[PDB]
C-alpha cells in the first residue's frame, strides 16, 4: 500500500496544492500530509481489487477531480474508496468518479467534511447485499454532502450516529436503500432524488432532523419509512409510484405492497406539503405512531390513501387547513381553498381487508356496496378513523412536480 | 261524528296487515340496536343522525304501505262506489283515512322511538333524563310529521291512479325520489359544480324535501361533525330558525293534502 | 213515489250517454234495469244513488235531493263486484257499514243471521267465497230500515237454493214498503218477482211498464208446446190455418208459435181432438221481450 | 260412440271421498248439464273428464280413451269459469296462442273471433275487456280445431241475454255437427231448453241423472198451472179442493193452481170449456224446481 | 314443438310489462352512467359493473317471473293450459325459454350501450380485450339471471296466491344478494376460533351471486369450474321446479 507522494504530482501552486497528470496507476493510496491535490480528468486512479484505494488521515486535504476504479470488497475489513480517518477534519471530496464493489465514500469520527459532486456507480452483478455503501458516514459532526451521484450500492447514503449535517441534491439510483439514517439526531436533508430503490427515504431512530423537498420517484414498497422519528420535520417531499416488491433481505424492513410514507412509532413530527402519488398505499399510520401535525400534503392517485388498524381518532389537520385528497367528493360554497364536510379516507369494510385479506374476493359484493352506504347513512358503525376537517380542495403542490 | 267511524276501520285494518308489522317491529330492533351502539360507542350527534337516518328510510316506508291503497284499493275492490253511496263525502272518507292512518304512524314511532329511550336510560349510566325526554320527544313529534307527509303523498298517488299496482310503482317511485335520489341529486350537484353552482340558493332546496327538513329538525343542537351530516351540512347555511322548520313540514302535508283532496273530488 | 226522474238527458264528454228517461217508481215496485253494462244503464245506477250530477234534467229520490244525506241513510246498494276488505272479519265489516249509515249496532247480529252468513262471521273477507261476500253485500244493503233497495246483479256467482231464498227476501221488503231496483243480467227467473221492467238501450229508454203491459204493447207470440199429442200429421196442418206455425222437433213436440190474437181456437184445436200429455203454454219471457226491443232499436 | 264413460268412479282425497260411485255416460251429440253447488263434488267429477285428476277407485273413458292423452286433449274444448287471460296480450294474440297449442289452423282464429262475436275487440288488450266479453274469448278458444266435447263450466256468466242466447244458438249448431258438450252452469231457468239430459248432483253422490221429461216423471213435482181471469177466482178456487189440487188465493183475477199433473189432461177441458183462455201459462216444474228438490232429496 | 308456442306468448307479454321496462331502461341508464363515470373520470370500472348487475339481474329475472306460474293459477289459464296437449315440463320449460330470452335481451340493451359508452369514451380502449372482457360479462349476466329465473319459478309453484309470491320474491333477493355475504362477514368479524377463514373462498360457491362475481374478476379453483357451478345452479333449480310443478 503505497502513499500519495510515491506517484508523480505537478504542483501548480505552493500552497500545498498539487496536481496529478493524465494517466493510470495502482494499487492503494495513502494521504498522511495536508495536501489540496487536484487531479486532470485523465488520471484513473485504478486499484487491483484490494484495500482502500485513497485513505485519508490527515485534516484539511481537498481531493479533488480523481477518478477511482475497483477497490476492495471486504466489508468487514471496510475497504472503501475514499477512506476518511477521524483526525482528517474539513476534507473536501470533490467531482470524483468512484467503480468498485466496496464502500465509496466511508468517513467516520470526521468533522466539517465535504463530499461534493460525486459519481459513485457501486456494481453490476453483486446481490445488493455485499455491494457496500455509497457515503457512508459515521458519527460526524458538521458534515455537508452535496450532490452528489450515487448507483447500484448497497443501502445508499448510509449515515450511522451523525449528529448535524446536510445532505443537499444527490441523485440515488438503482440501489436498495436511497438514505439510510440510524441515530442520526438533529440532521437534515434537501431536494434528494431517489430513484428505483427498495426502500427510498429509511428514517430509523433519528430525532429532530429535517426532510425537506426530497423526491421519491418509482421506488419500490416503501416510498419514505421512518421509524421511530421524534419533532421531526416532513416539508414538501414528492414521493411518486411506489411500487410493490421486496429488499430482498428482509434485514431491517419486510416486504410492502408499495407505500408511500410508512409512520412506525413516530410519535411527534410535522408532516406538511408533500405529495404521496400513484402508490398502492399513500401512507401507513401503525398504531403506536399517534397524535402530529399532517396537514397541507396531496394523496392523489392512490389505490388506497391512508391505512390506519386503529379505532382511535385521528384530526388531519392543523389550524383548521388540512389535505388535498384526489378521491374527496366534496364541495365548497364559501370560497376559500378547503373543503366543507370532513373526509374520512377508510370505511369499517376498508378495514376488515386489512384484517382480513379474503374480504378481496367479497370486494365487489352489493352487500358490501350496501355496508359502504349504511356507514355513510348509520354514523353509529363507523368506527373512529382518520378523518380531517375542512380538507383542501385544489393541489397545494403545484411545484413539486417540477 | 262519519271522520272517526271510517277512521276505526284503519285503525283496525292497517294493524292486521302484516307487512306493516313486520316493518314497525323493524324499526323497533333497529332503533334499539342503533341506541345500544350509541351507547356502546361512548357518541351523542351520531345516535341522533343515524336515528333520523333511520326514520327516514323506515317512516316513509310504513307510510307509503299503508296509504298506496286507501283509494285505488278501494276503487277496485269495489267498496268505494259503495262508501259514496253512505252519508259520506270524499273529504270524510279522505280525512277519515288520514286520521285512521296517522294514529297507526303515530303509534308505530311510539313503540320504535319509546324503546329506544328504554334503551338508553337503562344503559347509559348518569345520562341527562331531561335532554333525553326533550331529544327523543322531537324525534316522535316529528317522525309523525314525516310520516303524515308521506300518508299524504300516499293519497295524491291513489286518487291520480285507477290500478294498485301502478300505485304501488309510483309509492316505490316517491319513496326513491325523496329519501335517497333528491339528496344524490343534490350531492351530484354540489360535486360536479364544486359548490360553485350557487353559493346562496343550494340550502333552500333543502326545504323541497320533507326528509331533508326532517334532517334538519333533528339535527339542530347535535350538529357535531360535518361528514355526520353530508348534504345535511349546508343546513347550517340556511338563515331559517327550527320553528319554521316544523312550519314548512306542516306545510307539506296541507299542501299534499288539499291537493289529495283536489284530486279525489274529481275522482 | 221512491225515484221520480224526469227529463234526464245526461252528457259527459258530449257524448250524451242518457237521454229523456221518465223513471218513476213507485213506493212499493220492484222495478227492473235491464240494459247492457254501458253507459246507458250504469249512468242511470249513478243518478239514483246521488254520485253523479244529471244534466239536463231533475231526479228526485225521495222527494228529495239525491245527494242529500238524511236519504242516503234510507238507501241501499249492492254493488257488482265488492272484494270488500280482505283483513277485515265479517261482523267487523257490517259494524263497520251500520256506523257509517247511521244503523243501530243490534242489527248486525240479526242481519247475519237473516241473510246466512252466522258461520262465517267474525272470519275475514279473504276466506269468502264470491257468494258469501255477495251475502255480505246483502247484509249492509238492508242496514237501518232503508226505503230505497238498489240491486246490481245480486244474484251472480249464487247458487239457486240461495238466489230462490233471495227472491223470497226481496218479496219481504215489497211487503213493507220498500221500493226496490234490479239492475241485473241473469233475465230468466227475475221475471216471477219484479213488478214493472225497465229495458233501456243506447241511453233512450225504450220500454218501460209492467211485465203484462210489455206484452200488451209489444206483439209477441206465446209459445204453446203440446208435447204427447195422438196424432201428429194433420196436426201440422190444423195449427196453420189461421197462422200459427205448428213447427215441431220428434214425434209430437209441437211447440206452435201462436199470434196471441187466436189463443181459444188453438186451445180448441188441441182440446177438441187430440189427447196431450204435458201442454207448457209458454208466455212471452223477459228474455224475448228484451230480445225484441233491443232488436227494434238496433 | 259414447265420449264420456264415466264408469264407477270413487274420488277421494284424504279420508274423505268428495266423490262416491258416479257413474255417467254422455252420449255422442247430447248437451249434458253438472249441476250442483260449487263445492268438491261438481268441480272433481268435471277434472276427472279433463286430464287433471285420476280416479281412485274407478275409471273414466273420455273419447274411448284416457282423459290425458294428446290424442284426446286436441279434439277436447274447456271453457273454464272466472278466467282472466293474459291482460297484456290482445284478443287476436290469445287466439293466436291458443290456436298453436291446440294444433288448430291459424285460419280458424278471425273465423272464430267473428263467430263470438269479437270482430271489434279484437287487437285490443284483455286487460280493457268486460266479464262478458272475455266469456267471448273464453268460449273462442274452447271451439279451436274440431273439439269433439266441450266442459263448458259457467258459460253465460255476466252475458246479455241477446248474447246468451247466441251462445245457446252456437250450442244447437254445435250438437248438430256430433260434438256432444257439457255444462257446468247455475242459471238454471233457460238452460233447459238446450240441455239434453241433467245431471244434478249432491254433496258426494249423482243423485239423479235422465232427460227433463225423466226427471219429472220419476220425481213427482207439480204443475205450475197459472190462469188470469176465466170466469172468477172465488168461483173457481173452490173446484180444485175438492177434486184434490191446490188452488192459490191470488190477489184479484187471477187463477193459479199447483196442480198434481195426473188428472190435468180432463182438468183443462174444463178451464177451457166455461172461460176465455186469454191469459194462461201451464209450466211444467222447471229445471230450477227440480234442483231444489233434488238438494232436498239428500240433505 | 310445444315449448317454443308458449315461449312466443311469454316474449309478448313479458315485452309488454310496464314493470320490466321500467327497470330494465334503468338498467341500461346506470349501466351508462356507472360506464360514464369509469371511462372519463377497465377492470375497475367492469368490477362496478357487476356489482350494478348483481342487484338488478336478480331483480329484473324475478319481477318477470315470480307470477309465471301463480300468476296463471290466479288467471285461472293455468287450470285450462294443462287441459291443452302439453305436459307439465313444457309449460315450464317454454317459460323459461320465453323468460330466458327477455333478460338475454335486457343485457344487449343494458351492457349493449354499457360497452358503446366504454368503447366510445376512452379513445384508445385496445377493442380486443373489451369484447372478450364484455362477451364473458354479457353471457355470465344471463347465467346468473337463468338461475333467478328458475329460483323464481320455484317459489311460484309452491306458493297459493300471487301475494305471497312477491313476497318470497323479495325473499329470495334479499338472502341471496345481500344476507349471504353479511352473515358471511358476521362469520368472520364475530367468529374467529372456530372459523378457518381458507374455508371461505369455497364457501362462495353456495351463492349464484357470489359465482357471478368471480367470473368478472379473473380463487382455489379455476374459472371452468364456476362455470359449470353457475350452470349447475340453473340445473338443479329448474329440476327443483319442476319437481315442484309437478304437486300442485
Ligand atoms: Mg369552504
Amino acid at each position: 500500500a503505497p502513499q500519495s507522494i510515491t506517484t508523480l504530482p505537478l504542483q501548480p501552486d505552493g500552497e500545498n496544492r498539487w496536481r496529478l497528470p493524465a494517466g493510470e496507476y495502482q494499487g492503494q493510496f495513502t494521504i498522511e500530509q495536508p495536501m489540496q491535490l487536484r487531479c486532470e480528468p485523465g488520471a484513473v486512479i485504478q486499484s487491483q481489487g484490494q484495500g482502500s484505494s485513497l485513505l485519508i488521515s490527515a485534516p484539511d486535504v481537498l481531493v479533488e477531480g480523481c477518478t477511482l476504479y475497483e477497490w476492495g470488497s471486504d466489508l468487514t475489513a471496510m475497504d472503501s474508496a475514499v477512506f476518511i480517518l477521524p483526525a482528517a477534519e474539513r476534507a473536501q471530496i470533490s467531482n470524483n468518479r468512484m467503480r468498485g464493489p466496496g464502500f465509496g465514500v466511508f468517513v467516520d469520527g470526521t468533522r466539517d467534511v465535504q463530499v461534493i459532486g460525486n459519481e459513485i456507480d457501486g456494481d453490476a452483478g453483486v446481490r445488493s447485499q455485499d455491494r457496500g455503501n455509497g457515503i457512508h458516514l459515521f458519527a460526524v459532526s458538521g458534515a455537508r454532502v452535496l450532490h452528489n451521484h450515487v448507483r447500484n450500492a448497497r443501502d445508499g447514503i448510509y449515515i450511522d450516529t451523525s449528529n448535524g449535517n446536510h445532505l443537499e441534491g444527490n441523485v440515488i439510483e438503482d440501489v436498495r436503500y436511497g438514505v439510510h439514517y440510524m441515530f442520526a439526531n438533529e440532521n437534515s436533508l434537501i431536494d434528494n432524488v431517489t430513484r428505483r430503490t427498495r426502500t427510498g427515504y429509511a428514517l430509523m431512530q433519528s430525532r429532530k432532523l429535517t426532510v425537506t423537498g426530497n423526491r421519491s420517484e418509482q421506488d419500490q414498497n416503501y416510498g419514505i419509512l421512518m421509524n421511530y422519528i421524534t419533532y421531526s420535520t416532513i416539508t414538501g417531499n414528492f414521493v411518486s409510484d411506489v411500487q410493490r416488491g421486496d429488499t430482498g433481505g428482509d434485514s431491517m424492513i419486510s416486504g410492502g405492497e408499495g407505500k408511500a410514507l410508512f409512520i412506525y412509532n413516530s410519535l411527534f413530527n410535522t408532516i406538511e406539503n408533500n405529495h404521496f402519488e400513484k402508490s398502492s398505499l399513500g401512507i401507513h399510520l401503525t398504531a403506536g405512531s399517534e397524535d402530529n401535525r399532517i396537514s397541507g400534503n396531496a394523496f392523489v392517485g392512490n389505490q388506497q390513501q391512508v391505512k390506519y388498524v386503529a379505532s382511535r381518532t385521528q384530526e388531519w389537520s392543523v389550524d383548521g387547513r388540512g389535505n388535498y385528497w384526489s378521491d374527496y367528493l366534496g364541495w365548497d360554497r364559501n370560497n376559500d381553498g378547503l373543503g366543507d364536510i370532513a373526509y374520512e379516507p377508510n370505511d369499517n369494510v376498508d378495514r376488515l381487508l386489512w384484517l382480513y385479506p379474503q374480504v378481496r374476493l367479497l370486494m365487489n359484493s352489493p352487500s358490501i356496496e350496501v355496508l359502504r352506504w349504511v356507514q355513510r347513512a348509520f354514523p353509529v358503525i363507523k368506527s373512529p378513523g382518520v378523518q380531517d376537517s375542512h380538507p383542501l380542495m385544489k393541489l397545494p403542490t403545484e411545484k413539486l412536480l417540477t | 261524528n262519519q271522520v272517526w267511524n271510517i277512521a276505526r276501520k284503519e285503525l283496525s285494518d292497517g294493524l292486521r296487515n302484516r307487512w306493516l308489522l313486520a316493518i314497525s317491529l323493524l324499526f323497533a330492533v333497529l332503533a334499539v340496536g342503533i341506541a345500544w351502539l350509541g351507547a356502546a360507542a361512548s357518541s351523542i350527534p351520531a345516535t341522533i343522525a343515524s336515528l333520523a337516518s333511520l326514520a327516514t328510510f323506515l317512516m316513509p316506508l310504513i307510510a307509503l304501505l299503508l296509504a298506496y291503497d286507501a283509494i285505488v284499493g278501494e276503487d277496485e275492490g269495489g267498496t268505494l262506489m259503495l262508501l259514496l253511496t253512505y252519508p259520506l263525502g270524499r273529504g270524510q272518507i279522505l280525512l277519515g283515512k288520514f286520521v285512521g292512518h296517522g294514529l297507526i304512524l303515530a303509534l308505530a314511532v311510539l313503540i320504535g322511538f319509546g324503546c329506544a329511550a328504554l334503551a338508553i336510560a337503562l344503559l347509559v349510566e348518569g345520562v341527562e333524563l331531561g335532554m333525553l325526554f326533550w331529544a327523543f320527544g322531537r324525534f316522535m313529534i316529528s317522525s309523525t310529521l314525516l310520516g303524515w307527509v308521506f300518508l299524504a303523498f300516499a293519497y295524491v298517488l291513489s286518487g291520480k291512479v285507477n290500478e294498485k299496482s301502478s300505485a304501488a310503482g309510483l309509492a316505490l317511485g316517491v319513496w326513491f325520489l325523496f329519501v335517497l335520489v333528491f339528496d344524490l341529486v343534490l350531492l351530484a350537484l354540489l360535486v360536479l359544480s364544486e359548490g360553485k353552482f350557487n353559493p346562496e340558493l343550494l340550502p333552500w332546496l333543502l326545504l323541497l324535501n320533507p326528509t331533508d327538513i326532517y334532517r334538519l329538525i333533528n339535527l339542530s343542537g347535535f350538529e357535531g361533525s360535518g361528514s355526520a351530516m353530508g348534504v345535511l351540512s349546508l343546513g347550517a347555511d340556511l338563515p331559517v330558525p327550527a320553528a319554521v322548520l316544523w312550519l314548512c313540514l306542516l306545510a307539506w302535508i296541507g299542501v299534499s293534502l288539499l291537493l289529495a283532496y283536489a284530486i279525489f273530488r274529481r275522482r | 213515489n221512491a225515484v221520480e226522474i224526469q227529463g234526464v238527458s245526461q252528457r259527459y264528454g258530449s257524448m250524451t250517454v242518457l237521454h229523456d228517461l221518465n223513471l218513476n217508481l213507485g213506493e212499493g215496485e220492484v222495478l227492473g234495469l235491464f240494459g247492457h253494462n254501458g253507459a246507458g244503464k250504469t249512468t242511470s245506477m249513478k243518478l239514483i244513488l246521488g254520485l253523479l250530477s244529471p244534466s239536463e234534467g231533475q231526479v228526485k229520490v225521495l222527494g228529495r235531493a239525491p245527494n242529500d244525506p238524511q236519504v242516503r241513510r234510507q238507501l241501499g246498494y249492492l254493488p257488482e263486484n265488492v272484494t270488500f276488505y280482505p283483513q277485515l272479519s265479517g261482523r267487523e265489516t257490517l259494524r263497520h257499514f251500520a256506523r257509517l249509515k247511521g244503523a243501530a249496532l243490534t242489527q248486525v247480529d240479526e242481519l247475519l243471521e237473516q241473510v246466512g252468513l252466522a258461520h262465517a262471521a267474525d272470519r275475514r273477507v279473504k276466506t269468502y267465497s264470491k257468494g258469501m261476500r255477495q251475502r255480505l253485500g246483502l247484509a249492509q244493503a238492508l242496514l237501518g230500515e232503508p226505503r230505497l233497495l238498489l240491486l246490481d246483479e245480486p244474484t251472480v256467482g249464487l247458487d239457486p237454493i240461495a238466489t230462490q231464498d233471495l227472491y223470497l227476501l226481496i218479496d219481504r221488503l215489497r211487503q213493507r214498503g220498500t221500493s226496490i231496483i234490479l239492475c241485473s243480467h241473469v233475465l230468466p227467473g227475475v221475471e216471477a218477482h219484479i213488478n214493472r221492467a225497465a229495458i233501456l238501450a243506447k241511453g233512450c229508454l225504450q220500454a218501460v211498464g209492467s211485465l203484462s203491459q210489455l206484452r200488451a204493447e209489444a206483439g209477441l207470440p206465446v209459445r204453446i208446446r203440446a208435447s204427447g199429442i195422438s196424432e201428429r200429421d194433420s196436426w201440422l196442418q190444423r195449427w196453420t190455418d189461421a197462422g200459427h206455425s205448428a213447427r215441431g222437433l220428434s214425434e209430437s213436440s209441437i211447440e206452435v208459435v201462436a199470434v196471441n190474437g187466436h189463443k181459444l181456437v188453438l186451445l180448441r184445436q188441441l182440446l177438441g181432438e187430440g189427447e196431450p200429455e204435458d201442454i207448457e203454454i209458454h208466455q212471452p219471457s223477459l228474455e224475448d221481450l228484451y230480445r225484441y226491443y233491443m232488436e227494434r232499436a238496433g
